[PDB]
Formats: structure tokens, C-alpha cells, sequence
């Protein structure tokens, strides 16, 4: 999973 | 005279802005998985009846007028407005690909006094970005 | 006579302040799955504040992260809907 | 298996961020005489947010300021609802 | 779809009501403040919530309220309510003493900090400045 | 009126  | 007034020409305008690229000055990186979203959001907000704009990798300023032409137009048909921001942010900020703007200043265009046409209609904003770097780590 | 000239806006945001918000490369961002999902099923038939509180535990209970990075690993998300809506809305009729 | 620690929470704000809320010395504040006014009529029959919608509604079009200070006069304004909630809330039942 | 309501209590509700201010903050009166906080009593109690009215609170009794009221059990009880009468600024509210975040006092009743009160409403009610913005309205 |  990633961030913003 | 609980709900607001749906008996327009047209739903409304429907603005997708989709920030997947962005200057590596300004730190971020890729946004991968967004095209997916913005596919979703338009195919979805097309269903509901709205206008549906889709627009790329746009900088501050390139944000900052689209909206503000879109404020511009006449909603006098249209029975209420949405925008989709798909990008990078931080607390009270959304990044174009050059940099940040405040969030305060995008909505604003679309105040009572600034666009008349959207008088007493809802203006909908939906948000997919960081609000800062806090985690949950949830409970149970 | 007069209407505040901030009256009438509503925003979804995907998180609430000072946090983060996920998004799954393959998948799209969580708050965008729900939100597409939900309003795909209820859009015509659901008062918005509905359809977002449903968003919100959607967002809530079905999504968990995953990360080789332990400081990512099994993190939670809540969105955030702030509201200067006057009225009921729907989405038909 | 988790929740987010900042779900379930709703925040009711008498007014938007970066701005005043008004307040009559002999009747009280805008917001509370109108939440109080929903609430006595509609407080066991209606969903929060429908009761904070017309609160907000009650905000906007019933009030309008009266001051000597021309400043402060014929001002408007509108409350600020910010919802975390999972589900939908009901005082009864 | 609903948050279940099938408790023996509806539950705890906290009223702060901030009429005077030590003359350091430079805070005027808050007039009509007292209506408001018994107005609010008479509804919220109406509504099936314990009220309990706090008058002119420094920002530690303010701190300290809120934080033992998250350490209560809350196990019988549907939900929670605070509700704050003050002076304020974007994110700050007024004790008689001075200014504390708001996040601070609501921080307490998070999931991880209140156990007895997951997966439960917890509703803030804030008359209080955000700012110094004024609407002028339109039409 | 006044303000808070």
C-alpha cells in the first residue's frame, strides 16, 4: 500500500 | 422544502482532477493506482447524471483557473456542482505537479458572492489526499 | 433575504486532519473503492450524508494495509465528511 | 478485527474554519437557539444529520446581525458539521 | 445501518460554560451564554443524557474533566456528548485562563484511550470563534 | 450583537  | 430543488435541465457539472505525475522538486512520487480511480469516479458520477470533465497532471495555477472559469459558467440549468480532487496534500493544502495551493482557496471560487448561478445549491467537493503523515493503528 | 456565502458546500475528505491516506497501486485509493462502490448501488435511492456515512465505515472496517515497511504494516483509515448543506440531498427526481 | 482510533466521532461546530460566531446577550448564541429549537421538535424522531442540516438551514436564513459597529453589521453565518460516524444515529430505541 | 441505542443509559453529557475571563486574556463577557448552557440542559437532558453544567473553567479543569470522563465506564451507556461554551480561535478554545487545542480535549476518547466507548458516538458541541472572518452573505 |  502507498501514501498520499 | 427539506431537500434541496433537483428539478434542473441538467444534475450539474462534474470536475475530475487526476494528479498522477508530479516535479521532482516537489518531492512526491508517482501516484500509481489513480488512473484506476479517476476511471471509477468517472464512469460512477457519468451514471448519477453529471457533466463529467476529467483533467491530468495539472500545476497550481492550471487548477486555480480551471476552476475559477468553471465558477465562471452559468449553473443557472444545473442543480447542484461537484469536484474530485485525486492527488497529493498536506493539512489544509492539495498538490499540483509544481507545488501546493490551499484548499481554501480552490473552494473558493464558488462562494454565494463569487457564483451567483450556484446560489442555494450544494457544491461538492471529494477529496483523495494526504492531510498529513500521522498513521492509525487502530484498536481491537 | 440574505444566504451566508459559505453556506451549501460539503466535503468528503478520504482522512480526517493530520493524517494520511492510503492508496493501493493496483487497487485505487480505499476512500475511492468505497465511494464508487456504494454510490454504484445506492446513488439514486440514498440522501448523501447516507451514502457517505456508509463510506465511512466501509473505508473503516474493510481495509487494513500491508506494507514490507513494519511503520505501514496493518494500518487503519476513518474519512472525514464536513458539512454546510442546508438541505436533504438527493441524487434523483 | 480493527477500527481507527478517530472513528465515531462528530464535531458541530457553530461556524466555519477562519471565522466568527455571533452571540445575542438577551437571547444567546445563534447556534444554540437553533440547535435547541430542532431539538425540542425533532430531537427523537429525526437523524443527527438531518437535525444538524436544519440547524444549519435555521442558522442561515433566521439570523442576521443588528450592530452600531458597521463592521459587525448585517452579517451572516453558517455552522460546520464534521462526521467520523460509522452509522447512522438515532436518540431513541 | 444505526448505531445501536439498546443501552441503560443514553449517556454522559458534558457541558462547559465560559460566561467570565481573567482579565490577562483581554476576554470580554460572554452575555447570554448562561441562557444558552440552560437551554442545552433542559434538551439534552430531555433527550435521556446525564448533564452536568461546569462554569468559568480554567484550561486545566477543562483537561482534567474531559480526561476523567474518557477514564469512566462507559460500558452501559450508547454514547457520549460534550458540549463547549466559550471564546476561540481556529482549533483552540478559552478556559478563564488562557487558550487549549481542541484536539487535546477530544484526543481522550479516542478508540485507543476509551475503550468502553468503541465503536459508540462520541459528539462535540463547539459555540466558540473559529477566526475573525465575517460573511457578509449575498442577495 | 456580539462575537466569540
Amino acid at each position: 500500500v502507498e501514501i498520499d | 422544502t427539506y431537500q434541496y430543488n433537483m428539478n434542473f435541465e441538467k444534475l450539474g457539472k462534474c470536475i475530475i482532477i487526476n494528479n498522477k505525475n508530479f516535479d521532482k522538486v516537489t518531492g512526491m512520487g508517482v501516484r500509481n493506482g489513480t488512473d484506476k480511480d479517476a476511471e471509477a469516479l468517472f464512469k460512477c458520477f457519468r451514471s448519477l447524471g453529471f457533466d463529467v470533465i476529467v483533467y491530468n497532471d495539472c500545476s497550481c495555477a492550471k487548477m486555480q483557473d480551471l476552476l475559477k472559469k468553471a465558477s465562471e459558467e452559468d449553473h443557472t440549468n444545473a442543480a447542484c456542482f461537484a469536484c474530485i480532487l485525486l492527488s497529493h496534500g498536506e493539512e489544509n493544502v492539495i498538490y499540483g505537479k509544481d507545488g501546493v495551493t490551499p484548499i481554501k482557496d480552490l473552494t473558493a471560487h464558488f462562494r454565494g458572492d463569487r457564483c451567483k448561478t450556484l446560489l442555494e445549491k450544494p457544491k461538492l467537493f471529494f477529496i483523495q489526499a494526504c492531510r498529513g503523515t500521522e498513521l492509525d493503528d487502530g484498536i481491537q | 433575504y440574505k444566504i451566508p456565502v459559505e453556506a451549501d458546500f460539503l466535503f468528503a475528505y478520504s482522512t480526517v486532519p493530520g493524517y494520511v491516506s492510503m492508496r493501493s497501486p493496483g487497487r485505487g485509493s480505499w476512500f475511492v473503492q468505497a465511494l464508487c462502490s456504494i454510490l454504484e448501488e445506492h446513488g439514486k435511492d440514498l440522501e448523501i450524508m447516507q451514502i457517505l456515512t456508509r463510506v465511512n465505515d466501509r473505508v473503516a472496517r474493510h481495509f487494513e494495509s500491508c506494507s514490507d515497511d513494519p511503520h505501514f504494516h496493518e494500518k487503519k483509515q476513518i474519512p472525514c465528511v464536513v458539512s454546510m448543506l442546508t438541505k436533504e440531498l438527493y441524487f434523483s427526481q
